[PDB]
């Protein structure tokens, strides 16, 4: 994780935000209703 | 069938000035 | 810092965040 | 500093695992899939033990590993006065957090603990109901009166002090000169920064003299019974002392479900408490 | 942008209240439990809603179901239209508002607009409906006509309920008339905040007020009060005993033990006449099933203030710890920042 | 001195209170006192009707007898209770006119009177819903045990809603500001190059650097008011808190909880929240001395 | 854990038994504790001596209300406790719509659903109630 400090400037970062929502889901809700 | 009429009475004063005016911060 | 990581750390143990919003909702619809 | 890394992922991943997928199965039940009004953790089973993660977190493992990585893990303070007090300076907030969250947190797992199963509990309600019964059986303690003191006098200081100087740019400012304006309401500060040291010794003094007072109780002081007004009761009396004994002696005495070992017979409709029902 | 944070107040607050009441209304309504969630629906009926139990559905649903959609429909229609004052325009008006205290008399002419609708809503029962109290079903009539106490007296629905609608109309009609025509100059630092701060100030003042005596005297009797859970609670005990018995007049702590104790100034027996032979069957039986749900916190052991399992809800409480809470808290901030117009043409921060 | 009002309050809740504990010199033992209630009820006389008394009490005038009337039931408390709204009310009102009238300071009293009248202003609301009597503050007022033992099973119940939010940020705060007040009286604008020479050398006359640096490990202050913004939350986040469960504590209450309760087939599992909770309280509590036998629904 | 062995409510005195469902048992639980729990909190009384409905006390009646068919019948036909005093305006009963304004739309229907949720109320516990 190289760059530069962040502050205010970096949001979702395009890739890796929606995706990052989706397999965290696919391991929690699983693992609980039905692991 | 038009029975979310208690879901259009409560959030009419729930979410304005809460979610429209906290994060917009127009004022 | 470390410039290998250094910000990326603690992300790894607020993951457990998610881990418990996802079971507290399957819990209390079925 | 790489201890205080380690420990506050230990006791943050115990304590959120343990209100999300645990149980009890040893002392009542709680956190029943993910579905509690308190979400608490702690049983303690009536006592190596075992050799797994499922078995041996079941009857305890929860608190014994809370109370063994957050106790001793602690740093805070530790691992400021040795990283500030050498590059900056002024190791004096280091004296208030050894006493008003060292001795807070030692004296619940170190006296009431071995001295003797379930020590107290890690949540909201689970410290509210261990906080209410655990205090039922003994109240009314001189020490613990300068901790609840400190408490309302810790706080009354940064709220007479908050609101005096933000209403003492424009003509206020912020060069004090409220020593006239408050002085001739109730006493007068001697100023020299004073407000800061007052209120260090005021919420650490108290937080030890509790703690202290907590410690006591457990390893066997007195508190209870006033010895002067429990010898003198012939007949007719009644106070302030012999109102309080009766809702704490007769409260205690009846619901009991704490000990799975020691409890048995209590009901019958035969026990203590009569008056309306 | 002053009078139009007004509009957009009052057509966003009528329209959710408005709307939360037609939600509820036909979202409840079950049969004959009333008292079952309805804190909207409940003052209705002191005004226009049929009398005692449900009227039925066609013609019982039109003046309270279409009265109701009639004000949202024509709050939310002139709220709609009016918040055109907060997003264009000229910023700020006078005609004929610049904080000046000879403009500030004439103007905020609502004492008229206030009074005018305040006596003219009350009076209305007199030629439509007449509430519903004191006998058993509804018929307005007559008029009683200060004629009360001068002192703050919240509970003036006593016997004759009456007199709560003919103190509108003298008290009304003097203060629109007296209003509109008042429009040593040294009477407190005149101003806009400062004249905020006492409209807050007073409205609290009724609010607290109200959050007591709409669940004590009258005002409401589907909701139970805490009269009503400890003195119809004692008649439940004591006609229940009785059946069995019979004679109130023993020791079983410290007098009283059945029923009426004797103290201050009254006998608060209430006709020892009424208590052997009574006159009670079918009244009685009804009074003692609101007892039995308490006012004050409705919710192995029992079910009421400590530890329980299946009930419904509590009447008034909701509102004497909702809007209570939400009046000494406004209260609390106005008169505060009544501090901070006073001393901000002779002090500044 | 602004008020006159202060000076005939203060002056007569001190002097009668003074003179009532010297009453019960038969017990007191500097802890209980307060003897006199033990004949048939703890302070039942029912003082006023809805909303106080407006239209025209026990009080200025006790009438009835002389001697017997003032040692019965809440006697000199109906009194010095009348002091305490005229007290508290003084206390914020002459703090704030000789403030800004004395120079500028301006709110920091409608503030900081908002803690002061949460429990005063408690003791004479509660009476309000539930019983217009006097029962509640045991009379003389002495250590206060049965304020934390009756408000917790009903009239309050069980606290876990409103009054479990106050009660963190008046203890919460007493260790945070015990911390602040500490680091800042260790060296900033108040001394940190003064006296320092192993004992007490001559003062004479770092606040921006120690305000980033020791209170790290995620952020800081940020700003020059963000610590009076800090002191200022611990007496309006947890005052309206604790005056607001209690306002609303008259009859309706909260509690919440009620029983989990829920097995395979459906019996009574039980947990810590409301069943081990209400088995010390709705069994040791509800051993209220001996005044109900006719109710059962309401104590 | 709800068994067909639990839900097996007896249907008289004789010796016969029906066999409700996991949907009667539900709709039973909301129709006695949203209009009778008023008075019947947890089963217990408010308004009277001591008079639950346990399965020790309903079998005690006059005739034995014990079952599902004997049960339901006193619903509508409300008595007091011996079985001489007719309390049909008393107590709120399906018989009487003037007073009962709750069970107006309710009919023999759930007569029998109220009943059979008291009796498996008791089968829940060993001895506790
Ligand atoms: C009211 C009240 C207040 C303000 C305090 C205040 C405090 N308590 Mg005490 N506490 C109380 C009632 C109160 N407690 C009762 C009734 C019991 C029983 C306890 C049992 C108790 C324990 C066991 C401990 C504290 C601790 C503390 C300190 C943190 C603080 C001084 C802390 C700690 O470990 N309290
Ligand atoms: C807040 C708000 C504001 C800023 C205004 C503003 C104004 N009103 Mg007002 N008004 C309001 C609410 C408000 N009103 C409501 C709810 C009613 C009912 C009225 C009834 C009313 C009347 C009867 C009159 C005004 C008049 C006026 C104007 C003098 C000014 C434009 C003027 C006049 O005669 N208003
Ligand atoms: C925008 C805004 C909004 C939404 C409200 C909203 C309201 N005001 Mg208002 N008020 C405002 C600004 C605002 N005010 C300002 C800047 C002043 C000065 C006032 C002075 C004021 C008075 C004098 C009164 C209200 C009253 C009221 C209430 C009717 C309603 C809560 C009412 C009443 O009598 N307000
Ligand atoms: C946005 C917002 C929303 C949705 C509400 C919503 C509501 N307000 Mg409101 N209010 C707000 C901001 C908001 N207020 C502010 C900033 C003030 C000052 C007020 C002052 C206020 C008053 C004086 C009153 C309400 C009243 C009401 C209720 C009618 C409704 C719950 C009502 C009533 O009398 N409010
Ligand atoms: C209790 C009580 C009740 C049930 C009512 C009932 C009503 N009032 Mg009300 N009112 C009361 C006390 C009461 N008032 C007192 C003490 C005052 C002073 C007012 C001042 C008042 C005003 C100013 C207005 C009403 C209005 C109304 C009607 C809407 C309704 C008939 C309406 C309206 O505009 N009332
Ligand atoms: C802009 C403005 C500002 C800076 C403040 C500032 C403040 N208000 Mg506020 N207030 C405003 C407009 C403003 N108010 C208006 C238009 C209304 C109506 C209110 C209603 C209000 C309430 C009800 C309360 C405050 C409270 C407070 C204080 C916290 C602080 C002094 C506090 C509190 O309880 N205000
Ligand atoms: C209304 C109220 C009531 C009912 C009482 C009631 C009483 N006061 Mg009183 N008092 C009040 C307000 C009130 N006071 C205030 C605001 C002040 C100042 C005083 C100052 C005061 C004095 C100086 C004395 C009393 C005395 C008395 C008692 C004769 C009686 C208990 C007596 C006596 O000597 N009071
Ligand atoms: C009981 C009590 C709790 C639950 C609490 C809770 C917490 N204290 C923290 C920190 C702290 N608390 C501190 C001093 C104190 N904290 C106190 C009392 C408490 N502190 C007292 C009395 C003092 C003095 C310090 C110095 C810190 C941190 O650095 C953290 C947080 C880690 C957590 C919010
Ligand atoms: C409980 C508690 C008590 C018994 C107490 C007691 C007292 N406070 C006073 C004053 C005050 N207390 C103040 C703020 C606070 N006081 C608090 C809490 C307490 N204050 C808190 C949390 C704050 C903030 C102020 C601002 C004043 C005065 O002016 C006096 C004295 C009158 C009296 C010694
Ligand atoms: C309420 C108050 C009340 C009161 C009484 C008093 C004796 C009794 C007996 C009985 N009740 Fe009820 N009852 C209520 C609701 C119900 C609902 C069913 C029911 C069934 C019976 C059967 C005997 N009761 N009831
Ligand atoms: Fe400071
Ligand atoms: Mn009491
Ligand atoms: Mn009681
Ligand atoms: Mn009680
Ligand atoms: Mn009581």
């Amino acid at each position: 994780r190289p760059f530069s400090d962040i502050i205010t400037s970096v949001r979702y970062w395009v890739i890796h935000s929606i995706t990052i929502p989706a397999l965290f889901i696919a391991g929690w809700l699983f693992v609980s209703t039905g692991l | 069938a038009y029975a979310i009429f208690d879901p259009l009475v409560d959030v009419l004063p729930v979410i304005p000035v809460l979610f429209l005016a906290l994060a917009f911060v127009w004022q | 810092p470390i410039f290998t990581v250094r910000w990326v750390a603690v992300h790894t143990l607020a993951v457990p965040t998610i881990f418990f919003l996802g079971a507290i909702a399957a819990m209390q619809f079925i | 500093g790489i201890l205080l890394f380690p420990c506050a992922y230990l006791a943050l991943g115990g304590w959120l695992t343990g209100t999300t997928f645990v149980t009890s199965w040893y002392t009542h039940g709680l956190a029943s899939s993910y579905l509690e009004g308190c979400n608490f953790l702690t049983v303690a089973v009536s006592t190596e033990a075992q050799g797994d993660f499922t078995r041996w977190c079941q009857l305890g493992g929860l608190w014994t590993f809370i109370a063994l990585h957050g106790a001793f893990g602690l740093i805070g303070f530790m691992l400021r006065q040795f990283e500030i007090a050498r590059l900056v300076g002024v190791r004096p907030y280091n004296a208030i957090a050894f006493s008003a969250p060292i001795a807070v947190f030692v004296s619940v797992f170190l006296i009431y603990p071995l001295g003797f199963a379930p020590s107290f509990g890690v949540a909201a309600i689970f410290r509210f109901l261990l906080f209410f019964q655990g205090f039922h059986n003994w109240t009314l303690n001189p020490f613990h009166m300068m901790g609840v003191a400190g408490v309302l006098g810790g706080a009354l200081l940064c709220a007479i002090h908050g609101a005096t100087v933000e209403n003492t740019y424009s003509m206020v400012t912020a060069n004090r000169f409220w020593s006239q304006i408050f002085g001739i309401a109730f006493s007068n500060k001697r100023w020299l920064h004073f407000f800061m040291l007052f209120v260090p010794v005021t919420g650490l003094w108290m937080s030890a003299i509790g703690v202290v007072g907590l410690a006591l109780n457990l390893r066997s002081y007195d508190f209870i019974s006033q010895e002067i007004r429990a010898a003198e009761d012939p007949e007719f009396e009644t106070f302030y002392t012999k109102n309080l004994l009766l809702n704490e002696g007769i409260r205690a005495w009846m619901a009991p479900q704490d000990q799975p070992h020691e409890n048995f017979v209590f009901p019958e409709e035969v026990l203590p408490r009569g008056n309306a029902l | 942008k002053l009078l139009g944070a007004h509009v957009a107040h009052a057509g966003l607050i009528v329209f959710w209240a408005g709307a939360m009441t037609l939600f509820e209304l036909a979202h409840f309504i079950p049969e004959k439990p009333m008292y079952e969630q309805g804190l909207i629906l409940i003052p209705h009926i002191a005004t226009l809603g049929w009398g005692v139990g449900p009227g039925g559905e066609v013609v019982d649903t039109f003046p309270f179901f279409v009265v109701g959609v009639v004000h949202l429909i024509s709050s939310a229609v002139l709220g709609f239209g009016g918040v055109y004052h907060a997003i264009r325009g000229p910023e700020t008006l006078e005609e004929y508002w610049k904080d000046k205290n000879k403009m500030t008399t004439i103007l905020g002419f609502h004492l008229i607009v206030l009074g005018i609708g305040a006596l003219l809503l009350v009076a209305k029962a007199m030629f439509f409906g007449g509430l519903y109290d004191t006998w058993a079903p509804g018929g307005g009539d007559v008029r009683v006509i200060k004629s009360p106490f001068g002192g703050e007296g919240w509970i003036v629905s006593v016997n004759n309920l009456e007199d709560v609608v003919g103190g509108h109309i003298w008290i009304g009609l003097i203060c629109i008339a007296g209003g509109i025509w008042h429009i040593a100059r040294r009477a407190f630092i005149w101003s806009g905040e400062a004249y905020l701060s006492y409209s807050l100030g007073a409205l609290s003042m009724m609010g607290f007020i109200a959050t007591c005596f709409v669940w004590f005297n009258n005002t409401v009797y589907p909701x139970x009060x805490x009269x009503x859970x400890x003195x119809x609670x004692x008649x439940x005990x004591x006609x229940x005993x009785x059946x069995x018995x019979x004679x109130x007049x023993x020791x079983x702590x410290x007098x009283x033990x059945x029923x009426x104790x004797x103290x201050x100034x009254x006998x608060x027996x209430x006709x020892x006449x009424x208590x052997x032979x009574x006159x009670x069957x079918x009244x009685x039986x009804x009074x003692x099933x609101x007892x039995x749900x308490x006012x004050x916190x409705x919710x192995v052991g029992g079910v009421a203030t400590e530890i329980n399992s299946v009930n419904f809800v509590s009447p008034r409480s909701w509102l004497a710890t909702s809007h209570f809470v939400l009046a000494f808290f406004f209260l609390v901030g106005h008169l505060w920042h009544a501090g901070r117009a006073r001393a901000a043409a002779a002090g500044f921060e | 001195w602004f008020g006159v009002i202060m000076i005939p309050t203060l002056l007569a809740a001190t002097i009668c209170f003074v003179i009532a504990f010297i009453a019960a010199p038969p017990v007191d033992i500097d802890g209980i006192r307060e003897p006199v209630s033990g004949s048939l009820l703890y302070g039942n006389n029912i003082i006023t009707g809805a909303v106080v008394p407006s239209s025209n009490h026990f009080y200025p005038i006790w009438e009835a007898a002389s001697l017997d009337e003032w040692l019965y039931n809440g006697g000199p408390y109906q009194l010095i209770i009348f002091h305490f709204l005229l007290g508290a009310s003084c206390y914020m009102g002459r703090q704030w006119e000789l403030s800004y009238r004395l120079g500028m300071r301006p709110w920091i009293c409608v503030a900081y009177s908002a803690p002061l009248a949460s429990a005063f202003a408690v003791f004479l609301i509660y009476p309000i819903g539930q019983g217009s009597f006097s029962d509640g503050m045991p009379l003389g007022i002495s250590g206060t045990f049965n304020f934390m033992i009756v408000f917790q099973a009903e009239h309050n119940i069980l606290m876990h809603p409103f009054h479990q939010l106050g009660v963190a940020g008046v203890f919460g705060g007493a260790l945070f500001c015990a911390m602040h007040g500490s680091l800042v009286t260790s060296s900033l604008i108040r001394e940190t190059t003064e006296t320092e020479s192993a004992n007490y050398g001559y003062k004479f006359g770092a606040h921006g650097y120690f305000g980033r640096l020791i209170f790290q490990y995620a952020s800081f202050n940020n700003s020059r008011s963000l610590h009076f913004f800090l002191a200022a939350w611990r007496v309006v986040g947890v005052w309206f808190a604790a005056l607001g469960i209690s306002t609303m504590a008259f009859n309706l209450n909260g509690f919440n909880f009620n029983h989990s309760v829920i097995d395979a087939k459906g019996n009574v599992i039980n947990t810590w929240a409301d069943i081990i909770n209400r088995a010390n309280l709705g069994m040791e509590v509800m051993h209220e001395r001996n005044a109900h036998n006719f109710p059962l629904d309401l104590a | 854990e709800l068994t067909p062995e639990v839900l097996t409510v007896p249907l008289n005195s004789e010796g016969k038994t029906i066999t409700l469902t996991e949907k009667q048992y539900l709709e039973g639980k909301r129709l006695f504790q949203y209009a009778c729990a008023s008075c019947h909190v947890g089963g217990i009384t408010k308004t009277n001596p001591s008079l639950d409905l346990r399965t020790e006390t309903l079998a005690l009646a006059t005739p034995p209300r014990d079952n599902i068919e004997g049960l339901v019948d006193y619903m509508k036909n409300p008595t007091t406790y011996d079985g001489e005093q007719e309390i049909a305006e008393v107590h709120p009963s399906l018989r009487s719509a003037d007073i009962f304004p709750k069970m107006r739309n309710l009919t023999e229907k759930d007569l029998v659903a109220i009943a059979g949720h008291i009796l498996v109320e008791p089968k829940i516990l060993g001895d506790k109630w």
